[PDB]
């Protein structure tokens, strides 16, 4: 037993990373993250 | 058998090819007789292994590259002779 | 029924290895058996048994029954009966000479190309610049045991003398 | 074997072709194409009959390329050679695997595993000839053979035959 070993951090790193990167919760849900308009300051 | 195709022009016929590719008219031209050569150009051990060394670059962070240099390092070891041995702990690591 | 177990020991010498001739052999002295019965007879297993079943099962050498003593002790009684059916071994037998015979009694190939031609593709790839048989895209040259058959079909005549006198 | 046939073909005019005169043009193609040509169906076409009386039916045009089609329906001799059928030949080239026979504008290869065991090759002769027990077959000698098989192709034919059996070999 190893603590490292034990823990898998891109379980839950790479897993919200996935999400916000592809905006899907699940689908269950889709097109959450949108990237930002910069259009104009009021967009 | 052969079946490799080459592209020559029947009336320059002096060199080998020397041509040039036309991407947008999709076409592909001799350039010295502006003959047009082409049209319509169109545009279980090893899965084991992999997925427990997978786990462990994982664990350690370090990036895709130097995982998969290890990944290719481990195909060629693989089930060679001269290993013999070493139960996978000592190859993976 | 003499002249019938001596086509099957035939067969046996031909087909396959000698347990399976013993088999038959000791199905042949004992006259009903039910599933069971040549693993009380035989040191072999079951299971193995079983893979030898199969085989004949491939085949029409034989023919089981399959039949229940009913009497109500428990699950009662699956009996299976074995008893060789002569016509279906006739007619296999028969087929498999003849087709045997027909694969012995029955050309271009270019080397780099390994292509295939044929007597009318000679006709075709004959060139008379040269005298040679040209093959087709590549234009490469065309290149290209019975009597050996025929003694193995020596073989195959004493069984084929055995039938007939088995016939009649 | 030299027979007659009715036959029909479909020929296309450049439009520049269209002047009144342009049946003559017509029997020119008719002409040009079909004599000496070959067909896998109908066999080797050699002479076209009946000049005078052919048919030019209704000429259609077609669609883009604006070119006139017809239907021609004509009277013609033609050779249409035939498997067990025995033919006289005059050779030409000769191979070790056989010679090669031509009847008429058909050239006949004959296998040597098809002739005679006595029959046998000779290399030591200019040019290469087929030295039997009492035959010699040489480029200029005449063979009567007898036609084992034939290809047919559309355009173009080609075949065998053996003088291994009665009645046959050098004429
Ligand atoms: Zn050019």
């Amino acid at each position: 037993f190893n603590m490292k070993l034990a823990i898998n951090a891109k379980t839950i790193t790479s897993g919200l990373k996935y999400a916000l990167a592809t905006g899907n919760w699940g689908s269950s849900r889709a097109g959450v993250s949108q990237v930002l308009n910069r259009y104009t300051y009021s967009s | 058998p052969n079946l490799n195709i080459v592209l020559t022009c029947p009336e320059c016929k002096v060199y080998p090819p020397k041509i040039v590719e036309r991407f947008s008219e999709g076409d592909v031209v001799c350039a010295l007789c502006g003959l047009v050569l082409s049209d319509k150009l169109v545009d279980n051990e090893v899965q084991a292994a992999f997925a427990k060394i997978t786990m462990l670059c994982d664990a350690a962070e370090l990036p895709k590259i130097v995982k998969d240099c290890a990944k290719e390092a481990y195909k060629l070891c693989h089930d060679e002779k001269t290993l013999k041995g070493k139960s996978m702990e000592s190859i993976m690591a | 029924d003499d002249i019938v177990k001596n086509l099957l020991k035939f067969v046996v010498r031909g087909f396959y290895g000698g347990s399976f001739v013993l088999v038959l052999d000791a199905i042949l002295f004992h006259s009903v058996l039910a599933e069971d019965d040549l693993k009380q007879l035989l040191s072999i297993n079951k299971t193995e048994l079983g893979p030898l079943i199969a085989r004949l099962r491939s085949d029409r050498l034989i023919s089981i029954h399959k039949q229940r003593e009913y009497p109500p002790n428990s699950k009662s009684v699956e009996r299976v009966y074995y008893y060789v059916k002569y016509p279906h071994a006739i007619d296999a037998i028969k087929w498999k000479v003849h087709q045997v015979v027909q694969r012995l009694k029955d050309g271009y190939m270019c080397p780099i190309c390994l292509t295939k031609y044929t007597q009318l593709e000679a006709v075709q790839l004959l060139n008379f610049d040269r005298t040679e048989f040209l093959c087709s895209l590549c234009d490469e040259p065309l290149v290209e045991k019975q009597d050996k058959l025929n003694r193995l079909m020596d073989q195959i005549q004493p069984i084929i003398d055995s039938l007939k006198k088995i016939d009649d | 074997m030299f027979f007659i046939k009715d036959l029909s073909l479909n020929i296309t005019l450049h439009p520049s072709f269209f002047g009144p005169r342009m049946k003559q043009y017509l029997k020119t193609k008719l002409l040009e194409e079909v004599e000496g040509s070959c067909t896998g169906k109908f066999g080797y076409i050699l002479c076209v009959l009946d000049y005078d009386n052919i048919d030019i039916q209704r000429g259609r045009i077609l669609p883009t390329d604006g070119s006139a089609e017809f239907n021609v329906k004509y009277r013609a001799v033609v050779f249409k050679p035939f498997k067990g059928e025995v033919v006289d030949g005059t050779v030409v080239s000769c191979s070790q695997h056989g010679f090669e026979v031509q009847v008429g504008p058909m050239k006949v290869f004959v296998t040597k595993h098809l002739m005679p065991q006595d029959l046998t090759f000779n290399a030591g002769s200019n040019p290469p000839s087929y030295q039997s027990s009492e035959d010699v077959i040489t480029i200029k000698s005449r063979i009567r053979v007898k036609i084992e098989g034939c290809i047919s192709q559309v355009s173009s034919i080609h075949a065998i035959g053996s003088i291994k059996e009665d009645y046959l070999g050098a004429i």
